[PDB]
RNA sequence: UGGUAGGAGU
DNA sequence: CTCTGAATCTCTTCCACTCCTACCAAGGAC
DNA sequence: GTCCGAAGAGATTCAGAG
């Protein structure tokens, strides 16, 4: 009863029960803020329980605490008053039941609702793993003055832009926000309202509303466009811009200091990503809040007016099918008729039958790819005209809203061959689609990999879990502790160059990152960088324009402070433009975030150069 | 023709394909397997019988006795099921066994015994079968779910290049006994036997033979050839058949009559073979370094002294040549060891072995079974004889022989069950040969290899192991000396069975709790083949390679239906048409295919023999005539699939539907969409929550009516004729006269089962789907149970879909519901649930239910009866009283918080002796009435009936118009008959009915004293009090609900009903999917699903409309046939003409709502018979419509796709799930319990989520957590009272839980000290 | 109550 | 015949949060 | 009223070899 999970060790001391805590199913709630997150009246009521009574001695309503407690277990209706000022800026933590991140626990402004569900933003889900089918979320309320301060100074969602394992952004528009605005900011051949000059965004959308003007019309509208040239200083910069109506729509909840280049393209899902990410690095953190709640509302409305559905009209089957399924046949039974014969091995026939195979899937799969892709042909003003498919299952698959290039070639198309339990390829492939029924054996073929992956998947999860465990204790003790050891010694830095191209750019390794020892121009007897100066996105760019493969630089394990490391070794905080404070847990954030990508690890001549040099 | 439930709603079936084998019972698994097991079954094979006559015979140590039992015989169970369901007690019966016991004369047993026994003995309980397929072991139904495992025989594993780094295969057999020791052999790197007896360490596999005294020549003998070398004086002239040396290099030069046919130093081929062998000089001359090489084989001694000139297993050498040929011994023996062909395995063994005799065998046979003992010559012989020959410790069931002799190709199908010398050496030289490449290994996987072990087999299994020890003790009572003393009846006793049985069906790994929130869920657990267990894997040692699908599972177990999660694969259910063999396997019905022609005749294939034939497939075409049309039918043969001529084939697949699950194929479209959607499909299906109102599925599989007939839930008449009386609560049904039985011939009467309480806490109850005076025949449904239509089963509702996002409403899974799915009650579900009260004999006085409940207001009391008990019918809610419950010093039971609904009925139970309150006195006479008034009712309507068919008796000339009006009341049967002995078989009828009536009134004088009797309880408490509430739960956001297709969700918003989308008629739509959800995970099943739903649902509007208003019969009619022939192929079949156009009329009522639609999994309707069917309404071809904005008004552009969907509620519900605490109880460790909602437990904050709450820099917050929220009693109570006094300081403390480890470490002698 | 399994959800 | 290598056996660990439903356990003898 | 798999690491031993 001391060792084991069940002993004292791990079950009672480190995992220690909570008072003031309550669990209950998440669902969505789009009218919700970033910093926001729904709470049901009763869960909050329950919760607060001794904040209220304290507000009642207070107030005076109630002179002793049965008084208090009695009046509570009535909900009165002078409760529920005393509990919006209560509840009114008190963050609330919210988490998973697998917690990987840092960010596997957060906290919110609660807001009461009515229900038994708490509502969630819809972009913090993605950090949360969350799918808001049946999953279930624990909240804890921070009690005492410094948690609460603590809270909302580190745990807070606005503050969590950046994940700690790479600066790429952790908030995204993910499923319909990013449809929508993909479906905004696109450009049909003839529409309505095509041609026009519009002064503004403004008319622009009172054009839309009034239906006088389609979303995808090609238009002429004048844009004020701010650039900041000056330190600090911004310059307003108005032209005649080729965009549709659409784009010039989606340009009001920009922010100033941002291009107008990033709107007119189609913007895509990795076209989001980028914006946010730019409006971040630009105009801070504020702005970029308040233009991702801009953007999941923009996105969510127009996505809604869209109207896109799908249908068994919009899958596909390309014409050349049958053909490139009888050319195939005919293929493969020659070679079978060889093998009789005894012309040629059997294992060779069974090479050569696979690889007919896969050359009858690839192609069928770039004949769909192509029928669908350019599906809708437009006829404007007399000649007619090739363009981008409007269907709605590609326009799901460009966006990066859903799907991708493999599940519609399942959709539509071969599902190509399978393999046995074993490992060894099946020689006859699943011809039909999804779309199309499947026989019986071709479903049993299918159903050996599928239950080969759910298994796959059930352990995966286990061992992921165990190996983070170990990551975890072995580096708990690690804390930024000192601010500069003085030391010399360091680990190179060169591109990665498995014998071909470029496996990992150097200025991705070394950013962020201090110099051990000065960097030497490409021009002789210069040095390009300082000793000790920390390499960011602009030192970085100045080394790219001379380019040197190698820079010495300083890393943890040649740190030479003990029991800890220094800010200079660490470098930058990966979550924060910033250098690394002192005291921050570096252990568990890295231990964390090398764990967190375990679950989706599965388990089970002559040299010619392609460039010239 | 169609029977009479078809004609009221027939679903309109597409399928190509024609069935020749219809479903069989789906619990035919259970039944057959219980009712093989316990009945009267002679000659022995399996059951009860069996076990008796397998042990019984005794042999006493001098006893002179002799006891054997003569027949057993089972009681008639005390309690009907339902009684034993109510009362809380096990549904068994007693089991009666006629034992005899015969002792002979002192030094006398070959003469007749002195003293002969004879005398009916009790046994003990077996619990009872129920007619589902069911036990009822304490009120509560139970499931034993059949067990799969490795089959009793030998095995051989590769265990290929697991270890030694090196590639080598260490090549094993495995020998497992149905009860006994396992067997093992083994071959180590340096290519040597080694045996290993239960899994102790190893040894050389020699010893064995050794203990089997048999010699080292012999051994020799049996497991190599012999080379026969002679001495001569021409050279000492070798003996050498040209046989032996085939394909391998030459040393020396092969002379045969002075010309040399094969130089040295090269290898001979086939050419040289043969004309060796033509020569066929068997005699040879070799080099002498040629011999010593070789090992003898034989002991030789010399004829001059006697001395071992060579002992066996001896190297040859140029001494020991020298030495036999001043032997002069004219036969030298070499054993034949050819490395490519042959292996020194056996001879390595015994130069490694270090005994050399039996003894010492069986010495180190002792020291490794029982170490530490000292070695006894005796003690280790009788180890030995019992080890792998002894009866009772050793057995070989008959499927384990038959395996083993299969797997050794022997003829002999039955042998002895205990191992021979034979067997072994028989196993060993398999082994060998499996080395040296002569065979290959067996894969565990293989379904011939894993057997099925169903509740009769595991029962029987338990039953003798209660039997033996009862056996032992009866032999130990026999051997005390007595003669007459006693009857056979104290000698035994029923304990040890009894608990043997009962801990088996009440506490095991298989004796699963029912789940019975479906008929398919109940249907489901029955079928479930379950390979954990006794005797079998655990979730940890399962590999990988168990839970991948074998392909010897088409047809024997689904690969679709099995639970994602710890153990997936290793639980899966039976498929459709897959019953078990009779040695235990799995076989699947084929059908047999003629030359060229398919016929009907259908033959069972097990998983061996599957492998050998050729098997077409289920979707090739046959044009009714067999010859499929194409020449190269896909067949898949042994463990692959190609294509084959159409005369090579020999077998067929029965039916398309005969791979999947009964749970997998509710699935409509099943083979659009991919496994694992399909699996979370069939895994949904079985958690769905009844509702209020059955709704049939607008398309479904077309199955769904055996499987609501199969299972228990419906009411199903078992003899037909017209429904005399039909009411709520029973149905009486009056017999057909053909049917009639003619002795005491009467009608039947159905009594449903109102709201009961489900093991998951959902209602059961019987709706009455008869109306007065509809004839039936024998197997319609009468009566509807739980999530049943019509006989149909509906598991949920089917309502308009729209796939387009809204608002971000259905983000990534959530659900849009519109308000009128609230507001019509649609999804509205019951929930009953039993909360029990018991008075406990505490100490200062019994606790006592009383209605004065001291300090409490008399609000509370008002509720309450006059006796502490709530009064049926009564809206309780949260924390009111139920019952008294005072205790001397308070503590009554009450309705915990959240938990508001009527409270149904009260139960009490008293125990025998006490008083009765005045509530107990209400209960016990409205029962008693209720029981009276029962008897009454049936006697009278079987006196009517019997009265009725006695009229027709006496209508055959013993009865006029008016002569029997004119008859007094009391004597109809008595009436001038004209046969004149007829009517003494009236007479004698009459009498029979009257002690009829005498013996119903005495049964009813039994019931009264059931009711009156005081019934048993559990020690320490006077009377049990149940009391049964039921709340109405209601839809609401946070709700789970899913379709069939594995598209699972979470109930976003109930939208108001304005807000919603409408199409162009103005109709709402009531939810709103998310189309994103179907790219990603590919279940394009629902897409054709909804729109196959809008095409049968716009067929009901047409026919609603054509009923709305007054149109002729005809019109309406023939719309209808049109609907019904509207598929190209289809085999249904219906026409309208045979009907009696007023049968029509109640077809088309029960159609207005919509038209269902049978689509099968596998030969289901095309995307064109889809098409079709919309063009035969007025809807468009693509299936989507444009639909305008509920809000703005202005139209959706891109049409959007909208149709029917059958959804389902998942018993996930929001009300069971949302908890909170702020301060509670604590447990010894002054931690919060987490009971979860049971005992207000706080959430856990693990170990996990301190990582990331210190990795966020969060110092303080975790301080608190750790301490104050948690164990710091004196930080608890102090952060308590600052809260309220608006204070928010923390006093950190230290944690309780660490002073408890500190104590625990220092209670193993180890100082723990805080030093400072 | 408390320790065990049993099934299920993420 | 000491003494680096290889055989054996032997211990330890195999995610994390819930929803629950049961099984279980010291007397008559002195 | 009172009492008697499976994977790995590691410790131990053991057989080869000079
Ligand atoms: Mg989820």
């Amino acid at each position: 009863m001391i060792k084991g999970k069940q002993g004292r060790f791990r079950q009672n001391l480190l995992g220690k029960r909570v008072d003031y805590s309550g669990r209950s199913v998440i669902t969505v709630g789009p009218y919700l803020r970033l910093h926001q997150c729904g709470l049901p009246k009763k869960m909050a009521l329950e919760l607060f329980k001794p904040f209220i009574y304290g507000k009642l001695e207070l107030r005076g309503l109630a002179t002793t605490i049965k008084a208090a407690k009695k009046m509570v277990e009535r909900e009165e209706a002078v409760v529920w008053d005393i509990l919006d000022e209560v509840i009114r800026e008190h963050p609330v933590l919210l988490n998973r039941a697998p917690t990987l991140h840092r960010l596997g626990i957060q906290a919110f402004e609660p807001v009461l609702i009515e229900g038994k569900a708490i509502q969630l933003h819809p972009l913090v889900c993605a950090a949360y793993n969350a799918d808001f089918d049946g999953d279930q979320m624990a909240v804890h309320v921070p009690l005492t003055l410094e948690a609460q301060l603590e809270a909302r100074a580190l745990m807070m969602s606005t503050n969590n832009i950046l994940s700690p394992a790479n600066g790429e952004p952790i908030i995204v528009p993910s499923q319909d926000v990013v449809l929508g605005l993909y479906y905004m900011t696109r450009d049909c051949v003839n529409a309505k309202g095509e041609g026009m000059v519009l002064t503004g965004p403004k008319e622009a959308e009172r054009l839309y509303r009034s239906g006088l003007a389609s979303l995808h019309a090609r238009v002429k509208v004048r844009i004020t466009e701010y650039e900041k040239d000056a330190n600090g200083e911004l310059v307003a910069k108005t032209s005649l811009k080729d965009t549709t109506v659409g784009r010039a729509i989606l340009w009001m909840i920009v922010p100033k200091g941002l291009p107008y280049s990033i709107v007119n393209q189609a913007l895509g899902k990795k076209a989001i990503s980028k914006m946010l990410n730019t409006c971040y690095r630009i105009l801070g953190l504020k702005p970029t809040v308040i233009f991702a709640d801009q953007i999941m509302y923009t996105g969510f409305a127009y996505a809604a007016r869209s109207g896109a559905s799908v249908g068994i009209d919009d899958m596909v089957i390309p014409e050349k099918k049958h053909e490139i399924i009888s050319e195939a046949e005919a293929e493969v039974a020659e070679i079978q008729e060889q093998f009789q014969s005894g012309l040629v091995t059997a294992g060779e026939r069974y090479n050569k039958v696979i690889d007919i195979w896969a050359a009858a899937n690839d192609r069928v799969s770039k004949a769909m790819m192509d029928n669908l892709q350019t599906e809708t042909v437009i006829n404007r003003d007399g000649q007619e005209e090739k363009q981008v498919s409007f269907n709605s299952i590609y326009m799901m698959a460009d966006s990066g809203a859903r799907g991708s290039a493999a599940q519609i070639r399942q959709l539509a198309g071969m599902r190509g061959l399978m393999a046995k339990p074993d490992g060894s390829i099946i020689e006859t492939p699943i011809t039909a689609n999804f779309r199309e029924g499947l026989n019986v054996l071709q479903y049993f073929i299918s159903t050996h990999g599928a239950r080969k992956g759910l298994a796959d998947t059930a352990l995966k999860t286990a061992n992921s879990g165990y190996l983070t465990r170990r990551l975890v204790d072995v580096a708990q003790d690690l804390v930024v502790t000192e601010d500069d050891c003085g030391t010399h010694e360091g680990i190179m830095m060169t591109p990665v160059i498995e014998g071909g191209d470029v496996k990992e750019p150097l200025r991705d390794r070394v950013l962020g990152r201090v110099t051990a020892e000065d960097v030497l121009k490409p021009g002789t007897a210069d040095i390009l960088v300082p000793r000790n100066t920390l390499l960011h996105e602009q030192w970085c760019d100045l080394l790219e324009e001379n380019s040197v493969d190698a820079v010495k630089v300083r890393s943890v394990v040649s740190c030479d402070t003990d029991f800890g490391v220094c800010a200079h070794c660490y470098g930058r905080d990966l979550a924060r433009g910033h250098i690394i404070n002192k005291g921050e847990a570096i252990g568990v954030i890295a231990a964390q975030s090398i764990g967190e990508p375990g679950t989706q690890l599965t388990m089970r001549s002559s040299i010619q150069v392609k460039n010239k040099g | 023709v169609y029977s009479y439930t078809e004609k009221k709603r027939i679903r309109k079936d597409f399928g190509k394909r024609p069935q020749v084998l219809d479903v069989p019972y789906l619990l035919s698994i259970q039944l057959d397997s219980f009712q093989k097991f316990i009945e009267q079954d002679p000659e022995g094979q399996y059951g009860l019988e069996a076990a008796f006559r397998s042990v019984f015979p005794i042999q006493s140590y001098s006893g002179n006795s002799e006891l054997q039992y003569v027949s057993y015989r089972l009681g008639e169970p005390v309690f009907d099921v339902q009684e034993c369901q109510i009362r809380g007690v096990t549904y068994s019966a007693p089991l009666r066994v006629k034992l005899r016991l015969v002792i002979y004369e002192r030094e006398a047993p070959e003469g007749t015994v002195k003293d002969i026994k004879e005398q009916e003995v009790y046994m003990g309980e077996i619990p009872l079968m129920t007619d589902n397929g069911t036990f009822v072991i304490n009120g509560t139904e139970r499931v034993i779910v059949s067990q799969l495992h490795r089959s009793p025989g030998v095995f051989f594993d590769s265990d290929k290049g697991k270890t030694h780094s090196s590639g080598k295969v260490l090549y094993n057999a495995r020998i497992i006994p149905y009860r006994g020791s396992w067997l093992d052999f083994e071959f180590d790197p340096k290519d040597n036997l080694f045996v290993r007896i239960d899994r102790r360490r190893k040894l050389p596999a020699t010893i064995i033979l050794r203990a089997l005294n048999y010699t080292t020549e012999q051994i020799l003998d049996l497991f190599f050839e012999k080379v026969i070398f002679e001495i001569r004086d021409n050279k000492l002239q070798m003996e050498l058949v040209p046989e032996r040396l085939r394909g391998e290099t030459a040393s020396f030069d092969i002379e045969a009559n002075g010309k040399v046919y094969v130089e040295k130093g090269r290898r001979i081929t086939a050419r040289h073979i043969r004309q060796l062998e033509k020569d066929d000089v068997k005699l040879i001359e070799v080099p002498v370094e040629y011999i010593a090489g070789k090992v003898v084989a034989k002991d030789y001694i010399d004829e001059s002294t006697g001395e071992l000139i060579c002992a066996a297993n001896m190297e040859l050498s140029l001494d020991l040549l020298a030495k036999l040929s001043q032997s002069g011994h004219k036969r030298i023996e070499t054993l034949f060891t050819n490395d490519l062909d042959h292996g020194p395995y056996i001879s390595e063994t015994l130069r490694v072995d270090p005994t050399n005799d039996r003894l010492s065998a069986l010495v180190e046979i002792y020291r490794m079974m029982r170490p530490g003992e000292p070695p006894t010559r005796e003690a280790a012989e009788s180890l030995f004889e019992n080890l792998f020959f002894s009866e009772d410790r050793y057995d070989l069931s008959a499927v384990g022989r038959m395996k083993f002799n299969r797997s050794l190709l022997r003829e002999e199908i039955e042998g002895s069950g205990i191992l021979s010398k034979d067997d072994i050496i028989d196993v060993m030289k398999k082994l060998i040969d499996i080395r040296n490449g002569k065979g290959e290994v067996d894969d565990i996987d293989h379904l011939g290899n894993r057997r099925i072990r169903s509740v009769g087999e595991m029962a029987e299994n338990q039953f003798r192991v209660g039997l033996v020890r009862v056996e032992r003790a009866v032999k130990e009572r026999l051997s005390l000396g007595d003669l007459d003393t006693l009857m056979p009846q104290d000698m035994i006793n029923a304990k040890p069975i009894s608990a043997a049985v009962k801990e088996f069906f009440g506490s095991s790994q298989l004796s699963q709790f029912m789940d019975q929130n479906n008929p398919l869920s109940e249907i489901t657990h029955k079928r479930r083949i379950s390979a954990l267990g006794p005797g079998g894997l655990t979730r940890e040692r399962a590999g990988f390679e168990v839970r991948d699908v074998h392909p010897t599972h088409y047809g024997r177990v689904c690969p679709i239906e099995t639970p994602e999660g710890p153990n997936i694969g290793l639980i899966n259910s039976l498929s459709v048409y897959a019953q078990t063999n009779e040695y235990g396997f799995l076989e699947t019905p084929y059908r047999k295919v003629t030359d060229g022609v398919v016929t009907d005749e259908i033959h069972y294939l097990s998983a061996i023999e599957e492998g050998n034939y050729v098997i077409a497939q289920a979707n090739s075409n046959l044009d009714e005539e067999g010859h499929f049309v194409e020449d190269l039918v896909t067949c898949r043969s042994k463990g692959e699939s190609s294509l084959f001529s159409r005369d090579q084939v020999d077998y067929m697949d029965v039916s398309t539907q005969q791979v999947v699950s009964v749970g997998a194929s509710l699935i409509p479209f099943l083979e659009h969409d991919d496994a694992n959607r399909a699996l979370m499909g069939a895994n949904m299906q079985r958690q769905a929550v009844p509702t209020l109102r059955a709704d049939k599925p607008l398309v479904g599989t077309g199955m769904e009516r055996a499987v609501a007939v199969d299972s228990g839930v419906t009411a199903v008449a078992k003899r037909g004729g017209v429904v005399q009386y039909v009411d709520a609560s029973r149905i009486v049904i009056k017999v057909n006269e053909d049917e009639m039985y003619p002795g005491e011939a009467g009608i039947d009467i159905y009594n449903l089962t109102k709201y009961t309480r489900s093991n998951q806490n959902t209602c059961i109850n019987q709706m009455p789907c008869v109306s007065l005076g509809e004839p039936v025949e024998r197997g319609d449904v009468l009566a509807d149970g739980p999530s049943t239509d019509l006989g149909e089963l509906a598991l949920g509702q089917n309502m308009r879909v729209a796939f387009m996002p809204w608002n971000g409403y259905n983000f990534e899974d959530s659900i849009l519901v519109s308000e009128r799915v609230v507001q019509e009650d649609r999804f509205t579900t019951i929930h009953i649930q039993e909360l029990a009260c018991v008075s406990r004999d505490t100490k200062l006085g019994p606790e006592e239910i009383t209605a004065d409940i001291p300090n409490v207001g008399e609000a509370a009391l008002s509720k309450l009866d006059e006796s502490g008990i709530v009064y049926i019918g009564a809206e309780v809610t949260g924390g009111d009283i139920l019952v008294g419950k005072v205790t001397p010093k308070d503590s009554s039971l009450r309705v915990p918080n959240g938990v508001s609904g009527t409270v149904i009925d009260v139960q009490v139970f008293t125990r025998d002796g006490v008083e009765k309150d005045k509530r107990a006195l209400e209960i016990e006479e409205m029962q008693l009435k209720q029981a009276k008034k029962d008897l009454s009712e049936e006697l009278q309507i079987l006196e009517a009936g019997l009265f009725s068919r006695i009229r027709a008796v006496l209508v055959a000339g013993g009865v006029e118009a008016e002569k029997l009006d004119k008859l007094p009341r009391d004597r109809w049967l008595e009436l001038g008959l004209t046969d004149e002995e007829k009517q003494n078989q009236l007479e004698q009828l009459a009498e029979q009915y009257d002690e009829l009536k005498h013996e119903f009134e005495k049964k009813l004088e039994a019931k009264r004293r059931k009711i009156t009797q005081g019934d048993d309880l559990a020690p320490g408490v006077l009377k049990i009090v149940k009391v049964y509430l039921a709340v109405k739960r209601r839809i609401q956001p946070g709700d789970k609900m899913a379709g069939r297709h594995g598209n699972k969700g979470v109930i976003s918003k109930i939208n108001p009903i304005e807000d919603m989308p409408y199409d162009e008629n103005g109709t709402p739509v009531d939810i709103v999917l998310n189309p994103l959800g179907v790219p990603s995970r590919m279940n394009i099943g629902q897409i054709l699903e909804t729109h196959l739903g809008m095409a049968a649902k716009g067929i009901g509007d047409k026919i609603n409309a054509m009923l709305k208003q007054q149109q002729e019969v005809a019109k309406l009619r023939e719309f209808i046939q049109r609907a019904y022939d509207l598929g190209a192929d289809v085999r249904q079949k219906v026409d309208l003409s045979t009907f009696s156009d007023e049968e029509v009329m109640r077809l088309a009522e029960n159609l207005r709502k919509g038209m269902p639609i049978a689509t099968p999994v596998f030969d289901g309707a095309k995307e064109a018979e889809i098409k079709e069917l919309l063009k035969l309404g007025d809807l468009p071809t693509s299936g989507q419509i444009r639909l305008y904005d509920g809000r703005t008004g202005e139209q959706f552009e891109r049409p959007v796709t909208v149709g029917y969907m059958y959804m389902l509620k998942l018993n996930h519900l929001v009300d069971d799930k949302m908890h909170a605490r702020s301060t509670g109880s604590y447990s010894l460790v002054t931690q919060q319990p987490l009971g979860g909602k049971a005992q207000f437990g706080g959430q856990r904050f693990g170990e996990m989520e301190v990582w990331a709450l210190e990795a966020y820099g969060a110092a303080y917050t975790l301080q608190e957590m750790l301490t104050v929220k948690s164990d710091d009693v004196n930080g608890r109570t102090k952060m308590y009272k600052n809260i309220v006094d608006g204070n928010h300081q923390m006093e950190p403390g230290m944690p309780e839980s660490f002073n408890v480890l500190l104590k625990e470490i220092r209670s193993l002698g180890i100082n723990i000290e805080l030093e400072d």
